[PDB]
């Protein structure tokens, strides 16, 4: 009984049309080197 | 329907061609048989877009 979970995963796959998420993991976490990759 | 034990029945698209969005603001295909409303399941390869 909740349905804004739809309206969650709208975002989500838009998200995933953007790479977004990528960009929200290179705060916390970035992709490059640690010393020099 | 062999480990939930229920029934099925199956259509053909008059399509039948990854249906689109159409200029009618509506999808044709296997699409707006759905969105008519007017069979009920569809099981193929489905890349989803939001």
């Amino acid at each position: 009984g909740s349905p804004y979970r739809d309206l969650f995963s709208q975002r989500i796959l838009e998200l995933q049309d953007t790479g977004d998420l990528d960009v929200l993991k290179q705060k916390w976490w970035p992709h490059t080197g640690r010393c020099d990759l | 329907a062999k480990a939930l034990g229920f029934k099925y029945e199956i259509y053909q698209a008059p399509d039948g061609r990854y249906g689109h969005q159409l200029h009618n603001t509506s999808w044709n295909g296997m699409i707006g048989e759905l969105i008519s409303k007017r069979a009920d399941l569809a099981i193929s390869a489905i890349t989803i877009t939001p």
